[PDB]
């Protein structure tokens, strides 16, 4: 009741999902290289066959951040499944019989 | 819509992810502001007088609006160069700080004005940034900058000690230690006066006369516009999923009387990474605010095609209020539901609860007895 | 990365099918969690109940077992862990 | 050190690991298990 | 219609400490309850600032110009490089009625001052005006005490203000007090020296309680906090501490 | 990425935040190293003789 | 046009950058599973018979 | 202070021995009493 | 001699055949040059940082 920071372990998985989809989110604000970080303005200031130059940096920016939050995605999964196992061994062997 | 997208000719029981959903617009708007009065290009392309390129002149507009296609259309212009706009899109944009800089120059260094070029006058006279946004208009003047004895008020720089900063403007007109030998003010031997003028005459042929040269700079989204081209507003309507187009900027989403106050100064606001929460009209000064139409994910409930082949649909996280990939089969009178996990179609809730064989979610799963 | 424009969708499709993949990842990542709760709490067949009178021979749980006065059905610890975390 | 590249030193030294174990296995030799 | 002087006045300039003034509203974008990271030109935390009881100072980069002011005895500014007709200079004046604003090639002499008859009829700050460029007229700008920042950047000469009441004898008050932007102006001059200007009681000039605090401007890094209401309410210097 | 050169630190400027999450990830796993060792052999209260 | 090399050499260079990252992740991630059953048979062996 | 992890100021080394608190590296560590 | 670098020149004590004009060790980094002029073996550290 008292003394807080005792769960230490799920207040940084929060955190850590948290800022993942933070950065995800702020990584749409850069221009990879083009001309303009919003889509719609360089759509609607010049001609498509240069358009479709600007839109191919934003797109393979994107993809590439996209990717990364995937496989850090991934990397964690199979974190937290092994101690989600661990846990349920604990469950099943100190809870129901004495170890 | 699940075989296409799964690619089978059968589908097994379970729940799947087919597509995503979203409330078209309609009744697009366009709202700019009421200031309008001719804009005075003419007078700065037909000036009788131009100036030497040391001593470009250097003109800045606001508070007009401006019509491009008397510009565009007329073929008087040998060189009509755009950089970082297209020609035919400069009536549809609004934006302030219009620069016009004019003066004359020599035909064959014409194409030395542009981004990343390395010249005579590129580096001595008038050097353009490397993110130069904006035209650049390029038309002879024999009949009128060229005499037949030879004009000579026409002057240029070919020594300085180094190059221009781009957008910048020297008229010291100081003798020049071109060697070793010093000048101390007089030019004897190793010294040059900086300047010298053109000999432009009628007996030469193309790609020495002069040439009138005027580029146009701008800026793009940084301050209330000032200038405008040709375009009509109309009316707001508010509460629905519309296009609008607020001075330029370009949206689509519903507008609602925001409770946000601002500042006499603001224009607009924002939260998190260029999320424009907030707008004020150009015209009536009323605040709104902005938020796009819903959208969300669907998915199909089946108990596998080799039993039956009824489907039930899931619109995930969307408030069944409103609904109607078309398919207004399932929008005319079907049974409907609604739960954490959004709005169910084609189901019917029972109050018996027993294990189930597809999951929903939060508690809720479906199977087959209908 | 598109943001509903068909320009770039028509721009996008010629990299060939990364989204299928990309969405079947995060997919399989959503039941693997649901598995997981499942298997470390499902232990069980049936639900038991505590019988109203409670003589434990002295020992006293009632700290731990649920409250049915709270609507969360929730005991006293579990309410002080739902409430110093986020 | 070359250009960008940098080590950084354990927290735990290799003294301190020894003293680790010398206390284990001591423990172990004169306690049994009681002293875990 | 200007003349010398005998008296020749000598301001005490004394030294001050900055505390966490002059801190403005960067952009025009309204946020709320948010903290905002920017790079720009600001005055840096806890500098000296210099206190005068009129000599010619340097502009550099931009100024930050602070005034204890009662019965508002300063009336207007000068802006330029040499301050005669060879080069363009800017001048603001604040009247009891409507300011002005002009940017012309004027001829300033030693003693610039307005003067006032006692009802007053009096303005004599300089000897011509030849060339003029560009003019202005506003609501007047101005115990109390009155901030203002002058930044040069672009072509665009940035006026920033602000008046609070204050009631400490001299020091700075130690508090925190964010300036909203007063007007832009679309002029490009090369300014790098400026004055200031008195309208001493002509009746023999008797001007002597004219202090003011000026300080200067460096480009660095700020952390803002916007609130609910959209106010600017803390700010944290980058490179100031290790903390910071 | 860039060896000391402006012009490469300002052209790296507009790639967004990768170094950040890149020096996250590699000052995790170094934190966790440390943790690791701890957790192995520090299994005792005092130091016995 | 020095631009486009600089910003070629940049790309290669992030990507070596970022494969290397990813190798060290999964090699850490193995690691602690080691070092975790290390963990678990230094507890269960050494501080009592198993 | 130098020390093998680096370069130290702002903090006084003493020659007591506590339990730690802010991990500096090399077998040393800080903490607040100064 | 258009090799280019940052660093600090120290005396080193590695010999050069006749016909070599600077040296590297391995993953390609340069560590000794002979100077055009005075033909001594000169070496090469980066200067420090962290
Ligand atoms: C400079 O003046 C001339 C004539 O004064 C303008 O020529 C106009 O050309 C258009 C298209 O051929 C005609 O429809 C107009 O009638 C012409 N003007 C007149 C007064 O007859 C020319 O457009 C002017 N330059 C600019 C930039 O406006
Ligand atoms: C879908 O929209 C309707 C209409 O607003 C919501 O019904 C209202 O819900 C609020 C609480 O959220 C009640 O206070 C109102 O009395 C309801 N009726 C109205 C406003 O007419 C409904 O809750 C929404 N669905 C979801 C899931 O939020
Ligand atoms: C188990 O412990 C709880 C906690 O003290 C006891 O609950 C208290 O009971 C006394 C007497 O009935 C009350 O005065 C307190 O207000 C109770 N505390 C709370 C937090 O409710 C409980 O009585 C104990 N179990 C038994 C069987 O006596
Ligand atoms: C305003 O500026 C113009 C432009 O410089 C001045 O006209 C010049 O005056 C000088 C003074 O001797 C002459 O040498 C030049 O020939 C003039 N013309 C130019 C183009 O420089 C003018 O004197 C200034 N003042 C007024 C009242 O017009
Ligand atoms: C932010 O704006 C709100 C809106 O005016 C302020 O709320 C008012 O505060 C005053 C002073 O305490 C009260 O007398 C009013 O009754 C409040 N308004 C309402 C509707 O209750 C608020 O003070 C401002 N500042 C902060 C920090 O919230
Ligand atoms: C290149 O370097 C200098 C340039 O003049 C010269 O080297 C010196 O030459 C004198 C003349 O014989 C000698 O006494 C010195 O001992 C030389 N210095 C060194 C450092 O060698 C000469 O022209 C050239 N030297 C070499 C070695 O190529
Ligand atoms: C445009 O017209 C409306 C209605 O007459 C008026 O209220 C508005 O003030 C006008 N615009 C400006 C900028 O004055
Ligand atoms: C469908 O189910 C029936 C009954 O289980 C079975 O006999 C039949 O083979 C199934 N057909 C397919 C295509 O799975
Ligand atoms: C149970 O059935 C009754 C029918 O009278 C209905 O009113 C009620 O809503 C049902 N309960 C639930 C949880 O749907
Ligand atoms: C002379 O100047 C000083 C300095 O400002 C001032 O205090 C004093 O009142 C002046 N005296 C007269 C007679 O003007
Ligand atoms: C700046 O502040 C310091 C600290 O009080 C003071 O000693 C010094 O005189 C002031 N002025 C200058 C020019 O350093
Ligand atoms: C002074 O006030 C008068 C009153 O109309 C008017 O000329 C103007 O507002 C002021 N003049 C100057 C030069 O500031
Ligand atoms: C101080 O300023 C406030 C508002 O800025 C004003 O209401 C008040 O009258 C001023 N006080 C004096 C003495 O001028
Ligand atoms: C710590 O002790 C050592 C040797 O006992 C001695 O050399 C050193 O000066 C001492 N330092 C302090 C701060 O007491």
């Amino acid at each position: 009741s008292s003394t807080a920071s005792a769960l230490g372990k799920l207040q940084d998985v929060v955190n850590q999902n948290a800022q993942a989809l933070n950065t995800l989110v702020k990584q749409l604000s850069s221009n990879f290289g083009a001309i303009s970080s919003v889509l719609n303005d360089i759509l609607s200031r010049l001609d498509p066959p240069e358009a479709e130059v600007q839109i191919d940096r934003l797109i393979t920016g994107r993809l590439q951040s996209l990717q990364t939050y995937v496989t850090q995605q991934l990397i964690r999964a199979a974190e937290i499944r092994a101690s989600a196992n661990l846990a349920a061994i604990k469950m099943s062997e100190c809870v129901l019989g004495q170890s | 819509e699940t075989k296409c997208t799964l690619k089978s000719f059968t589908v097994e029981k379970g729940i799947y992810q087919t597509s995503n959903f979203r409330v078209q617009p309609t009744e697009s708007i366009v709202r700019f502001p009421n200031i309008t009065n001719l804009c005075p290009f003419g007078e700065v392309f037909n000036a009788t007088r131009f100036a030497s390129v040391y001593a470009w002149n250097r003109k800045r507009i606001s508070n007009c609006v401006a019509d491009y296609s008397v510009l565009y259309n007329s073929a008087s212009f040998s060189t009509f160069k755009c950089y970082g706009v297209s020609p035919t899109k400069l009536n549809d944009l609004c934006f302030t700080n219009v620069y016009a800089d004019s003066f004359v120059i020599r035909g064959d260094e014409v194409r030395q004005i542009a981004p990343g070029q390395t010249g005579t006058i590129a580096d001595y006279n008038y050097k353009l940034p490397d993110d130069f946004t904006g035209c650049v208009i390029a038309w002879n003047s024999n009949n009128l900058d060229s005499k037949v004895g030879g004009n000579y008020n026409y002057l240029y720089r070919l020594f300085r000690k180094s190059n221009l900063k781009p957008f910048e403007r020297d008229i010291s007109t100081e003798i020049y230690q071109a060697g070793s030998t010093p000048c101390n003010g007089v030019k004897g031997f190793n010294c040059y006066f900086p300047l010298q003028s053109y000999g432009f005459q009628p007996t030469y042929g193309v790609g020495y006369q002069p040439y009138r040269v005027v580029v146009l700079s701008f800026e793009l989204l940084h301050a209330p516009a000032t200038v405008c081209g040709p375009k009509k507003s109309t009316n707001l309507v508010k509460n629905k999923c519309v296009n609008f187009n607020f001075n330029g900027l370009t949206g689509t989403g519903v507008l609602t009387e925001s409770n946000k106050k601002f500042l006499p100064f603001q224009q607009f606001g924002r939260d998190i990474a260029d999320t424009t929460d907030a707008v004020r009209d150009p015209q009536t000064l009323e605040i709104l605010d902005i938020t796009p139409c819903s959208f969300g994910g669907v998915s199909v409930i089946t108990p596998g095609t080799n039993t039956s082949n009824q489907v039930a649909v899931l619109y995930q996280g969307v408030n069944c209020t409103e609904v109607p990939p078309t398919w207004r089969v399932y929008s005319t009178g079907s049974n409907v539901f609604q739960t954490r996990a959004g709005c169910l179609i084609g189901a019917e809730y029972v109050n018996n609860s027993y294990e189930c064989d597809i999951p929903i979610g939060a508690g809720i799963c479906a199977s087959y007895q209908s | 990365i598109c943001g509903d424009s068909t320009e770039c969708s028509n721009l996008l499709l010629q990299y060939g099918s990364f989204c299928t993949q990309l969405n079947r990842a995060l997919t399989g990542i959503a039941v693997e969690q649901d598995k997981n709760t499942q298997e470390v709490f499902a232990q069980v067949k049936q639900i038991y109940k505590t019988p109203p009178i409670k003589d434990f021979g002295g020992f006293n749980f009632s700290q731990i077992l649920p409250d049915p006065s709270k609507p969360s059905k929730r005991s006293f610890i579990e309410d002080l862990l739902f409430n110093k975390v986020t | 050190k070359f250009n960008g590249l940098t080590v950084l030193p354990p927290l735990l030294t290799d003294e301190m690991i020894a003293q680790y174990t010398s206390a284990l296995l001591a423990g172990t030799i004169t306690s049994g298990w009681t002293f875990g | 219609q200007c003349v010398n002087f005998t008296n020749r006045t000598q301001l005490p300039s004394a030294y001050t400490n900055s505390f966490t003034r002059g801190v403005y509203y960067p952009d025009k974008v309204f946020r709320s309850s948010v903290l905002h990271s920017t790079q720009d030109l600001f005055l840096p935390f806890f500098s000296n600032v210099t206190w005068f009881h009129n000599p010619v100072l340097p502009f550099n980069d931009g100024v930050y110009f602070a005034s204890t002011e009662k019965s508002n005895i300063i009336r207007g500014w000068i802006f330029g490089t040499t301050l005669d007709s060879k080069t363009q200079s800017l001048l603001i004046v604040n009247n009891a009625t409507n300011v002005v604003i002009k940017v012309c090639e004027f001829q300033f002499c030693n003693y610039p001052f307005l003067g006032v008859y006692y009802m007053e009829s009096e303005f004599r700050v300089y000897s011509s005006a030849n060339n003029c460029t560009f003019e202005y007229v506003s609501q007047p700008f101005l115990k109390n005490l009155s901030e203002f920042v002058f930044k040069n950047i672009d072509g665009y000469f940035k006026i920033y203000s602000k008046h609070t009441p204050i009631n400490l004898v001299r020091d700075l008050p130690q508090g925190f007090s964010a300036l909203e932007p007063l007007v832009d102006l679309p002029i490009g001059i090369n300014i790098t020296r400026f004055q200031t200007l008195l309208a001493l009681h002509r009746s023999g000039w008797t001007a002597g309680a004219a202090a003011y605090y000026v300080g200067y401007l460096q480009p660095r890094t700020f952390l803002l906090k916007y609130n609910e209401n959209g106010t600017i309410t803390d700010a944290v210097d980058c490179a100031l501490d290790p903390l910071s």
